[PDB]
RNA sequence: ACUCUGGUUUCUCUUCAGAUCGCAUAAAUCUUUCGCACUAAAGAUUUCCGUGGAGAGGAACAACUCUGAGUCCAAUUUUUUGAGGCCUUGCUUUGGCAAGGCUA
């Protein structure tokens, strides 16, 4: 064997990857879950930023630090499926619709 | 390599006895051992067939002589018997 | 696969060894071979009779050997 | 009460029909199977609880069987399979998929070598080595055989089906060597002494036969017929025991009352109610004379019967 | 090998190149006949009974071994 | 003092013995109260010149001083 | 239904290459130093405002032997972070402080 | 350090009087002059001749072929 | 884990079998000194008794390691 | 050894042109042997096969050996016997008596 | 080296989970503390977004990959020999046994 591949140095600067970058296996996360902004506002404050940037950055980091300090574990619980219970009653129907006619469909049902 | 010899591995350094062909019996404090039977011990309090007993206090005994060893009791709770 | 035996201890010693036939005799190590064939400097006799023999630089084939014994301190 | 236990306590929870109920032969635990596919370990004294369940028959438990060791629990069961369990903590030790029909009973070699002789609703009656992993000997029957057991010798498998005939087959000659006729239907249950030399006969004749299954022959071996059994539309598999003193054989019924005959009298011994529906098999425990009665009721009966 | 290893713990005599006997618990062996018999006692022609141990017997000097009682609990 | 009980130490967990030989480690229960930094553990009958062993010399001298109070004086 | 997923590890170069512009060029926790969950813990029990951290709300001493300023040597100025990075050392009453990561 | 066989080979260099032991055998020892080895140590002896302990009668033997596992010592003069 | 089949490491935080303290813990540094007594074999398979001390090593912590240095013979 | 070889047929140029092959003659001629083993017993027969251990099946001997009273010697037969062949001291072709 | 289990996917139902159950972070009620409470801290309770372990039922195709199980050494150092014969003493279970001295 060689003592060096193409794929050893991409695979060695993988092992320091940040968080999922350096794992090969997981679980999928729903959209609304990953933060993209949260590293940005975490790491420090860059230099020449004016006043109320500054104040921005350490309002969102209070609450971050609210919405840690004031985490709990969850209740146990029953297993919770709304639309299953619905799917069963013969009075809804289910079909594939596109993104924007449901869209309007549900706007003017709230009309 | 097999069992007992492993087992002879593990009785070094203590005060095993040993019998060869010739009748005699050296006890002492085993120093080393090998894969065969040359076991190097020191210390020896030695029994002859008609019953002299002697103080030889290095003995090198080559395996091919011997007829057996006799070990310490503690040795049943050692890792290869288990 | 025949390891020689660990004889560095005993090298250039005084020990007697004892052979078949009720056999002794004494003398200086100088050397073996991983078939514990032995090479003998100043080699005295010292047979059952109780009468000193010396005779030199003497070569014991393993197949004989009994005991070694240790005269001087190792 | 000549006994340990209580009197005629019950146990409740079998979810279905109890097709078979075994004591182990030290006498202190009890096996009990049916439609549940659900095998049931009770205890025997005590307050009688459920201690183990064994889970792992994708149909019904036919037949359910101990071998003198005790330790290993023989079941056949209706779908194609018999499992072989262990009764101390529980796990099937092996499964035996060889039959291709609905395997009606098992039988455990006691004496020698593990051997399971197995029948089924295909005509096969098929002898299972534990270590095989296979069939080894598979005894064609044209009918549907209902019970199969070995002989005290375990050389012997003696097989009774719907054929109208007791059949026992030998493990060396592999034929069939003689054929006890002299039942008028299905023949549902087979039992062996515990010294070997008699055999208990339950068949839809409404009739119990007692042979006599040895290599001594008298031309005619059905020396002991019993009568009060009765068969009935449920069509179920009326199975037998002895008592381990050889004294009294029970054959279950289909009237609801546990039968216990006596062996020398030839009268009914023990008519007892208290079941509701058809009484698949009944039991005897191995020092104590306690029976236990296996029924459609989904209730076993454990009793004082002296 | 599998006669010796249904041997195991087992309470087994053996018989010397020297008539001697050892009777001890068959703990370990290997393919030279070398055994570890533990609790060991020594039969001699006078008989006398003779506590060994942990014998280490060379192979070189056993001429046969035979089973006198089960393994102790 | 009276050995209440002796242990030989793994990291989270203790193995009790009745008897420790010489060259081990030991975990002594019941002689902490006449103990400050060190202590020799001798005979109470015999072993009359039983002198101790030195002191820890410590490879570097503390300068930092620090005092303390209590809040509440009573206690 | 899209639950579990594993990659190969050149698929996972060229999607740690593409998002190289949302990620930053850390590598080891010594940065966040006094910048972190734990300190900001501290500063919330202690009342005090770490330089670029958060503020929050609040959760009169005598002249004493043991407050006097003239045994007290003033060489160089105490401040917040010295409080925060060892809590038991210069605070008075520490009730709910959290102790924070040393090195890595 | 000497191993021994480079001391037969030292020997038959020297075609000294090499008087060998033997196995077993305390009183027959046999005088020679050595001239071969192999790996196994048999040993041929020019002018070979035996000598016992309580007899001691010197017979002549001639060049032998002495096997290796029959010898014990080998002893010059 | 060497000695213990049923002690293994986390797939992402270290194990620290040793560091059984709350300030150990939390500071992520070694404070006491930590005995440990082990059975290992060596090379040729012969089994041996490892009395093993995990000192601190940070600086202000020295004396830890005199306490340590005490009841030893290698470093 | 120098052949290392699988393919190893110098074990039967051994029972040819070697000294084994005196028993191979008892093999194809199916001559009597006579062998002395070493608790001093004479064992005359016909083997039938053997390998290089010397390890040798015979059938329908007749062995021998004396008892002292003062030495006599007795004879026993046996059918047919397995040999090892560390426990021999010489094997004999018996000679064309004629 | 020859055979017997165990599949994967999807849908539904029932239980347990203070495990970062969720590598993200909501809303309501009550008490207390101050302002004068969205610009505010703590405690308790509750509601929703939806998840991991176990069991049961259904049906779309692959059936032995994997997880298991049942199924070349004769020449020192051990397994291809230093082996067998003689004498004396104690007991002779009159076969010989134990010890010592021998020849090979």
């Amino acid at each position: 064997t060689p003592l060096y591949t193409d794929n050893t140095a991409n695979g060695i600067a993988l092992l320091w990857a940040p968080r999922p970058f350096n794992l090969r296996s997981g679980r999928t996360r729903r959209a609304l879950d990953i933060p993209l902004v949260k590293n940005w506002y975490r790491e420090h404050c860059p230099a020449g930023q004016p006043v109320k940037v500054r104040v921005s950055y350490q309002k969102l980091l209070k609450y971050y630090v609210l919405n840690a300090l004031k985490h709990r574990p969850p209740k146990a619980q029953k297993k919770r499926y709304l639309f299953r219970s619905f799917k069963a009653t013969k009075f809804f129907q289910s079909t594939k619709l596109d993104w924007v006619e449901v869209g309007l469909q549900v706007c003017r049902q709230g009309y | 390599i097999g069992v007992p010899i492993k087992v002879l591995h593990e009785a070094e350094g203590h005060i095993v006895t040993c019998e060869t062909n010739t009748g005699e019996v050296y006890r002492g404090k085993l120093i080393e051992a090998e894969d065969n039977m040359n076991c190097q011990m020191s210390n020896i309090t030695v029994t002859y067939r008609d019953g002299r007993v002697a103080q030889l206090e290095q003995v090198y005994i080559r395996g091919s002589k011997i007829r057996f060893l006799i070990l310490p009791d503690m040795l049943k709770n050692a890792p290869m018997l288990k | 696969k025949a390891h020689p035996p660990e004889l560095k201890k005993f090298m250039d010693k005084k020990l007697s060894l004892k052979l078949n036939g009720g056999r002794h005799v004494q003398g200086i190590l100088r050397g073996f071979d991983p078939f514990m064939n032995l090479v003998i400097d100043e080699c005295v006799e010292m047979a059952t009779s109780g009468q000193q023999n010396n005779i030199g630089m003497v070569v014991i084939r393993g197949n004989s050997i009994i005991m070694l014994e240790a005269l001087e301190r190792v | 009460c000549s006994s340990l236990q209580a009197p005629i306590m019950l146990l409740s929870g079998h979810e279905g029909e109890v097709y078979c109920c075994k004591f182990h032969p030290n006498g202190s635990t009890l096996a009990s199977a049916g439609f549940d596919r659900l095998i049931l370990l009770w205890n025997v004294y005590g307050d009688c609880d459920n201690y183990a369940t064994l889970k792992g028959h994708s149909g019904a438990v036919m037949e359910l069987h101990y071998n003198t060791d005790g330790s290993m629990l023989f079941s056949a069961s209706t779908d194609k399979t018999v499992a072989v369990w262990d009764s101390e903590t529980g796990e099937r030790v092996k499964r035996l998929k060889g039959h291709t029909s609905f395997v009606n009973s098992c039988y455990p070699a006691r004496r020698g070598p593990q051997l399971v002789c197995t029948g089924s609703d295909d005509g096969t009656v098929k002898l299972w080595d534990i270590r095989k992993k296979a069939a080894i000997q598979t005894f064609q029957n044209t009918y549907q055989v209902l019970a199969v057991t070995f002989n005290d010798t375990s050389d012997q498998i003696i097989s009774g089906g719907i054929d109208n005939d007791i059949k026992v087959w030998d493990l060396r000659q592999n034929k069939l060597t003689y054929t006890m006729r002299g039942h008028a239907d299905s023949v549902t249950g087979l039992s062996l002494s515990s010294e070997g030399s008699y055999l208990l006969s339950n068949a839809m004749d409404n009739t119990v036969r007692v042979w006599d299954v040895r290599p001594f022959a008298p031309k005619e071996r059905c020396v002991k017929i019993f009568q009060g059994n009765v068969h009935n539309f449920e069509k179920n598999l009326l199975r037998c025991s002895w008592s381990p003193d050889g004294s009294k054989i029970a054959a279950g019924s289909a009237d609801r009352f546990v039968y216990v005959w006596d062996t020398t009298s030839r009268r009914i011994l023990y008519k007892l109610p208290g079941h509701a529906g058809s009484i698949n098999e009944v039991a005897f425990h191995p020092d104590e004379p306690i029976i236990i009665s296996a029924s459609s009721d989904k209730r076993l009966y454990m009793g004082e019967i002296q | 090998s599998s006669k010796m290893l249904q041997h195991i713990d087992y309470r087994m005599r053996c018989i010397l190149q020297d008539g001697r006997i050892f009777i001890g618990t068959f703990k370990a062996f290997d393919k030279h006949m070398n055994l570890i018999l533990c609790d060991c006692d020594e039969f001699r022609k006078r008989e006398e009974k003779r506590v060994l141990g942990l014998v280490l017997l060379r192979g070189e000097n056993l001429v046969s071994m035979t089973v006198e009682g089960p393994p102790p609990k | 003092c009276t050995v209440g009980r002796l242990w030989i130490s793994v990291a989270r967990y203790h193995i009790e013995v009745n008897r420790v030989p010489a060259g081990n480690w030991v975990l002594i229960e019941g002689v902490d109260q006449p103990i400050v930094k060190t202590a020799t553990i001798t005979e109470p009958r015999g072993n009359e010149e039983a002198q101790i062993f030195r002191p820890l010399k410590f490879n570097t001298t503390s300068v930092i001083k620090i005092a303390v109070e209590p809040v509440n004086p009573s206690e | 239904t899209y639950q579990r997923w594993q990659f190969t590890l050149p698929m996972m170069s060229t999607l740690y290459r593409l998002a190289n512009q949302l990620l930053t060029d850390l590598v080891d926790d010594n940065y966040f130093y006094l910048f972190d969950l734990k300190a900001f813990f501290t500063s919330k029990a202690l009342n005090m405002a770490i330089p670029g951290g958060p503020k929050f709300e609040p959760l009169d001493e005598d002249w004493n032997e043991f407050n006097d300023i003239n045994k007290i040597i003033i060489r160089q100025p105490i401040r917040t972070e010295y409080k925060i990075a060892f809590p038991y050392l210069y605070n008075n009453l520490p009730h709910h402080v959290h102790l924070t990561w040393y090195h890595t | 350090m000497v191993q021994p066989i480079n001391l037969i080979f030292r020997y038959l260099q020297n075609r000294s009087r090499i008087q060998v032991w033997l196995y077993e055998q305390v009183n027959m020892r046999i005088e020679g002059c050595i001239i071969g080895f192999d790996e196994y140590m048999n040993l041929v002896l020019d002018d070979a001749e035996e000598i016992h302990s309580k007899t001691k009668s010197r017979k002549q033997l001639g060049r032998i072929m002495l096997k290796g596992d029959n010898i014990t010592l080998l002893q010059s003069v | 884990e060497q000695t213990h089949p049923e002690i293994r490491k986390r797939y992402d935080q270290d194990l620290c079998y040793t560091d059984i303290l709350f300030t150990e813990q939390e500071r992520g540094v070694g404070i006491k000194s930590t005995p440990v007594t082990v059975v290992l074999p060596d090379t040729k398979g012969k089994s041996y008794l490892f009395n093993i001390m995990d000192t601190p090593g940070h600086v202000n912590f020295s004396d830890e390691v005199t306490a340590g240095l005490r009841i030893s013979d290698g470093v | 050894e120098m052949t290392p070889e699988e393919l190893q047929k110098r074990e039967e140029e051994e029972f040819n042109t070697g000294p084994l092959s005196v028993l191979t003659q008892s093999v194809k001629n199916n001559t009597q042997v006579l062998i002395n083993c070493r608790n001093n017993k004479k064992l005359l027969g016909r083997v039938k096969a053997f390998d290089r251990h010397c390890n040798m099946v015979l059938e329908n001997v007749k062995e021998m050996w004396t008892e002292v009273s003062k030495p006599v010697n007795k004879d026993r037969y046996i059918s047919k016997m397995f040999l090892r062949g560390d426990s021999v001291i010489v094997v004999l072709r018996n000679p064309l008596i004629a």
